[PDB]
């Protein structure tokens, strides 16, 4: 391959061939960066027209994943070229390459990626428009209480920090699925859950006017109240369904869905 | 008690 | 089952277009259906079956003809472009576009004193027979032919002063990109990395070979262009000049080369101005 | 000047904007 990526105790270094296409054509060093920080190369090889990035694994915008046994960072390589000699063409596309390292383990929350029918983790690469997310949302089951997860809010964006430009609120005001009330989606919470201490929501793909990687980050708020406690308008998972015109809640009493409607689910 | 959590990159394909 | 169903008529065509037409079980709104470059609007709708109707006469919305020795090629498309989102920094669903064609069975003179017929063919890379327009990538490469009819009148030599690629017909929107300009200069091989250029010799005086490195236009979800030429003609051996020439950028020797000529007759293409006092 | 303007397309691309050579 062309890009080779060393995994080492804090860091990760990554080495691109400028050829970075097979074609023996050379692209710019300074149109690779690394991660959405757009992170630049820290040496360059004439010799060899290699490229090297280093970075901290918790740098440039990388994004670590919590498993049982293991601490996956996943980051990516931006091919972004520079302009044509008449910057209304492009005779070179952009690129994405993703990065990912894997370390052994040495409450926690998580968000996992599943495949359609629920049963294992899949890649986060191959969407296409058209394609829907689910994700589950879980928190570890430790000692403690029997737990109700809810999502508070997830919010779409081009890096891990939701709040830059451009982003997108899918869900908002404390658990309503937003995403699900408007257009032709189709997105919603999953009914009824796998165990009270699990969400499961789905999510009809998209991506971001005007942004050439062609990818998201998407940023959740989870929390947890104890198992038995009753939903309210401030802790809920409610979809809206175009259908029947409705809020409706994943558990609890319709009426705790109302606020949904209204935009405002805080209680002063 | 709660935590921000983030999923990606998720790369779309044509 | 036939998704787009084309009637070539006397002077019109109909196209009939199923609104499942990517068969996702959504239906496609009809408004986001038009005909041709124009974008017409549909002109009926079904809803036994969900169809969309489209009727236009052949010269039409946009529609471009292809005049060949025996045929009429009439040659269009179906454009789908999805309504924005709520929200419109995101999008959900990409724009399509679905390609039409009608096919119609169809003492010299001199034209400096009955009619010439040019045109234009996009050619495989032996240049052996005419290709589809379809599935080109970035990286390829478009075999242009020009030419222009023989039929008893006197021997000519073709030249190309321009030709401009566009989202459309019409070269004068925006964005356009001129390929070949001042006169006969193929100026898209002067830049970058392209190897565009004139080919040489020619087959005949009267066609003109060039090869143009694919590419596309910044911010078009289409993945389209359209290539306007003019063409124009001498008097076979009449002697090439600033004004009626076909020059190439030549990389490796970095200088222009004209097809055929004086090496000077080129001098203007790097200057960028070929035109007389 | 005996001349003409020609339009040769639609040409379509792919719809891959990250297409590239293997
Ligand atoms: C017309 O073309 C023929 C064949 O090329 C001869 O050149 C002929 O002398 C021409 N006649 C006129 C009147 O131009």
């Amino acid at each position: 391959t062309p890009v080779a990526v060393q995994c080492q105790e804090a860091q990760l270094v990554v080495t691109v061939h400028r050829d970075l296409f097979g074609t023996g054509r050379l692209i710019n060093a300074a149109d690779l960066t690394l991660g959405p920080a757009a992170c630049k190369h820290s040496s360059l090889n004439a010799a060899h027209n290699t490229v090297t990035f280093a970075a901290g694994l918790h740098e440039c915008g990388s994004v670590v994943q919590v498993t049982p046994d293991t601490l996956i960072y996943r980051t990516l390589i931006n091919y972004d070229p520079s302009p044509a000699s008449n910057p209304v063409i492009i005779r070179t596309n952009p690129a994405v390459i993703p990065i990912e390292c894997h370390y052994p383990r040495r409450l926690v929350f998580s968000l996992r990626l599943m495949s359609d029918d629920w049963s294992t983790e899949r890649p986060f690469t191959g969407f296409q428009l058209g394609d829907i997310l689910n994700i589950q949302a879980e928190v570890s089951t430790e000692n403690h209480v029997p737990l109700r997860l809810f999502v508070d809010s997830c919010v779409a964006a081009l890096s891990p920090d939701g709040d830059s430009s451009p982003h997108y609120a899918i869900i908002d005001f404390n658990g309503c699925l937003v995403d699900g009330r408007v257009d032709d989606t189709s997105s919603a919470f999953i009914t009824p859950r796998p165990r009270e201490d699990v969400l499961r929501f789905r999510i009809d793909v998209f991506r971001f006017a005007g942004d050439n990687r062609n990818l998201i980050y998407i940023t959740c708020h989870l929390k947890v109240t104890p198992a038995d406690q009753g939903p309210d308008p401030q802790n809920k998972a409610c979809s809206f369904n175009k259908a029947r015109n409705t809020w409706v809640p994943v558990e609890g009493s319709r009426d705790v869905c109302n606020c949904c409607e209204t935009g405002n689910c805080e209680p002063p | 008690v709660a935590a921000d959590v983030v999923i990606g990159p998720v790369l779309l394909s044509a």
